[PDB]
């Protein structure tokens, strides 16, 4: 469709000849995804006393 | 053994249904298959054409389908006339008019089952107007060059005359497959049935166009020349100068009065003379 | 219903072939086929045709084949290669509208609930176009039968695509009204309308016959468009209507007149540009 | 066997909903094509059958086909109602071997003929006169009760069989409640 095809929007093009074949969702840096999926600590309120 | 005059006709209408498929899948490689008849030892003719299901994701002509080949054929003798497969078509979106090594592979094989099958290769985006581009080809023995004899025996200066594209020469050009010149067949009932009627009108030959639009036009495009041909004075005065290729190149950035006040000229005469005849002609036509 | 149906040319070089494939009996013998194509904001367009089997003695027109597995069966083919097109009509040579293509309609208004059909000319020799599209409507009155159904005609124009465009330019390369300009004009509209309107009269004038010898009996609704036509010629060119008139072809040509001048001077210009050229170059060779 | 195309007549007049025979002319029809298109295939492994009706026009539900399957399930919601257009019926069928699969095909129509049939003779002959003409045999099966013999359609048969023509025979089944069951074998034995 070509009214999703918006500027800005990520899309992949064929390697010989030039032209959009899917338009993709905004790439999340490898870095980001990183940043996100990380604590397994599971620290509870009780723990942190004083304050 | 081949006579090198093949000379493979293809239609007026096997044409078009060529292009339209190349077009519609013009990211990818579709296929088909062409249904013409041999007639001489020297030419192949194709009249109709076909196309293959498209297997997916993919731009690869990888198989043809043999159960999908068999229905359509067995249904189209019913109805129209029988015809036997005599070559397969590929659209190259923008590449070029070759074969490459997977296109090769596939091309052997129907030469397996028919000794003088035909492989073509349209490309729809490299065509433009008055060329098609689609360069059929067929697949040289690798014992001739092994054997080292050079294949296709001339016997007539009758294919050494379109030059070999660049591009296509640095593929398997004349090395893994060799060139069929590609004419065609036109008569007046195709023609006349297809170039007296793409750009016709019924009627609007006596419509008189917005009388009120036409005159509102007229003013804008006259008061353009008012500024337009203010301008010619000041680019009539500093031409005729010195090194004139100079004054070519200084016309580079800038719009040049001489030819924007002509071509605002044209339309105006064009315009008026159309739209004031009709005044006249429907003033007789109609009481 | 529909305001207009665009054929495209593959459409309408298919017919011809499915003509002379078949037609190999010479006499005469329509050919019947099921259109295929798409539509948008109430406009159709027909892009590919297949060729439908199709029988039908001449006498006692109310028998006649049409092979529904084979519609069904070859429609599968086309869905696979092409998924947007889908059936919107049917199409047959036919240049005069037999009788019997109004119960056929009916057996196509399965596949395609409103479906049209495009009468096109295998053996055209003539001025107009030659892709006649009309459509089903309903409507029963106590003056023609009691079973009234009659088909209503929409407009119909010859349409391109930029893959097709192509092919069909390059497969001409016989006469192209180049320099489009004042002079196409002066005979793509102007003379070519006066034919068309001529041959359109003449149309009228050959069925008015019946003042004479009745063919049927005075069909009443002609009679009232064409008296409806008569009040709408233009008022007679004797008043105000003259000067209105005047006031605006004069209008017009002080613009012509203004072009015109411009042209002259830009051509003098044009002249001089080029005359002092070879004189300079004159004078210093010799 | 022999390559042969049967193209089924079937029946839908108002009056074949009655039942004297056991489940109404309807189930008794549908029997009837049951024990013939079955029987029409399993000689040769390649035959074809279409069913068509002879309601008040032109109506055909299935066409030249191998499967066997189709024309039953296609017989279903064939309720009759009207008259029955014998003349014009033939011919539609007629088409039907014309516009056909591969032509090695031998061309057979077996009719079922059924509530009150009408003709005029002498047309019925010129009917005849054109299916014998083009390598065309019919199979008119007197059924429903019509009247007794059915000498309308007598002077119809011989015509395609005339001049020793054998071929295809007119059959005829008892008023009474007498089963579809094999009766019909006049055809399927040697013609
Ligand atoms: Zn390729």
């Amino acid at each position: 469709d070509k009214s999703k095809l918006k500027p800005g929007t990520r899309v992949a093009l064929d390697m010989t000849t030039l032209t959009i074949m899917r338009y993709l969702p905004r790439e999340v840096d490898p870095l980001v995804y990183n940043m996100s999926h990380e604590d397994p600590g599971n620290v509870s309120y009780s723990e942190i006393g004083g304050l | 053994a081949v006579d090198t005059a093949e000379q493979v006709y293809i239609s007026s209408l096997a044409l078009l249904k060529m292009l339209k498929h190349g077009r519609a899948g013009v990211p990818m490689e579709v296929m088909g298959l062409m249904l013409g008849e041999f007639v001489d030892d020297y030419t192949v003719r194709v009249i109709d054409v076909f196309a293959m299901p498209q297997s997916g994701t993919g731009v690869s002509v990888e198989a043809v389908d043999p159960v999908f080949q068999a229905k359509m054929l067995d249904m189209l003798k019913q109805t129209g006339r029988p015809e036997m497969v005599v070559g397969w078509y590929h659209s190259h979106p923008g590449f070029g008019c070759w074969l490459s090594g997977v296109d090769i592979n596939t091309q052997q094989s129907f030469e397996a089952l028919s000794e003088r099958a035909v492989a073509v290769v349209v490309d729809p985006i490299q065509s433009v107007k008055g060329k098609v581009v689609i360069d059929a080809f067929r697949l040289i023995n690798a014992n001739m060059m092994v054997l080292g004899h050079e294949p296709r025996q001339t016997t007539s200066n009758l294919g050494h005359l379109n030059k070999p594209s660049i591009q296509a020469l640095i593929h398997g050009l004349n090395r893994h497959y060799y060139s069929i010149t590609i004419n065609y067949r036109k008569n007046e009932l195709e023609q006349k049935m297809l170039l007296n009627l793409h750009k016709k009108s019924w009627m609007e030959g006596l419509t008189l166009q917005d009388y009120s639009e036409h005159c509102k036009h007229n003013e804008s495009v006259v008061k353009e020349m008012l500024e337009l041909a203010k301008n010619y004075n000041k680019a009539v005065e500093e031409e005729d100068k010195m090194t004139p290729e100079q004054l070519a190149i200084k016309n580079v950035g800038k719009q040049d009065p001489k030819r924007h006040l002509e071509e605002h000229v044209d339309v105006l005469m064009t315009s008026n003379i159309v739209q004031c005849l009709a005044a006249m002609l429907d003033t007789v036509v109609f009481k | 219903a529909v305001q207009k149906v665009v054929v495209h040319p593959l459409v309408l070089l298919s017919v011809v072939d499915h003509f002379n494939r078949i037609g190999k009996v010479g006499n005469q013998k329509r050919v019947v086929g099921v259109l295929l194509g798409s539509w948008q904001k109430k406009v159709l367009d027909v892009s590919n045709s297949f060729a439908v089997p199709f029988d039908e003695d001449d006498k006692d027109d109310s028998v006649w084949f049409l092979d529904h597995d084979y519609l069904e069966n070859m429609y599968g083919m086309f869905k696979k290669v092409n998924a947007r097109e889908r059936i919107v009509g049917w199409y047959h040579t036919g240049p005069k509208l037999h009788k019997n293509d109004i119960a056929i309609n009916e057996l196509m208004k399965r596949y395609c609930p409103n479906s049209v059909l495009v009468i096109i000319d295998v053996k055209p020799k003539d001025l107009g176009l030659p892709t006649e599209a009309y459509i089903s409507v309903e409507e029963v009155h106590d003056d023609g039968t009691p079973t009234s159904k009659t088909f209503e005609h929409v407009t119909s124009e010859i349409g391109a695509e930029e893959a097709e465009e192509v092919g069909v330019e390059h497969l001409l390369r016989d006469i192209k009204d180049t320099t489009v300009g004042t002079l196409s004009q002066r005979i793509t509209n102007q003379v070519h309308g006066l034919k068309g309107l001529n041959s359109k009269l003449l149309d009228i004038r050959s069925y008015l016959e019946k003042v004479a010898t009745g063919k049927l009996p005075i069909n009443h609704q002609i009679i009232y468009q064409l008296q409806d036509v008569f009040n709408l010629l233009p008022d007679v060119s004797l008043q105000e209507f003259v000067k209105a008139f005047y006031l605006k072809t004069n209008d017009q040509m002080v613009v012509v007149y203004l072009a015109s001048l411009i042209r002259s001077v830009v051509a003098l210009h044009n002249l001089i540009n080029n005359k002092i050229a070879n004189r300079d170059a004159e004078k210093k060779e010799g | 066997m022999v390559l042969e195309s049967t193209m089924v007549c079937v029946d839908n007049s108002e009056y074949m909903r009655n039942g004297d025979f056991l489940p109404t002319r309807l189930q008794a029809q549908q029997d009837a094509v049951n024990i013939v298109c079955h029987s029409k295939t399993r000689s040769n492994p390649e035959n074809n059958v279409g069913l068509i009706t002879l309601a008040n026009d032109c109506e055909v539900l299935t066409t030249l086909t191998p499967d066997t399957g189709r024309i039953l399930s296609k017989l279903h919601t064939v309720q009759p109602k009207g008259k029955i257009t014998f003349c014009t019926g033939i011919r539609v069928a007629h088409l039907a071997l014309k516009h056909r699969q591969g032509k090695n095909h031998k061309m057979r129509i077996i009719a079922f003929v059924g509530s009150p049939v009408e003709d005029n003779e002498k047309d019925l002959v010129k009917l005849a006169k054109r299916l014998k003409k083009e390598k065309v045999n019919v199979d008119i099966i007197n059924f429903g009760e019509e009247e007794v013999n059915t000498e309308k359609l007598t002077a119809f048969v011989n015509t395609l069989n005339g001049k020793d023509g054998t071929g295809s025979h007119l059959v005829t089944v008892p008023p009474g409640p007498s089963l579809a069951d094999a009766l019909i074998s006049s055809p399927i034995l040697a013609g």
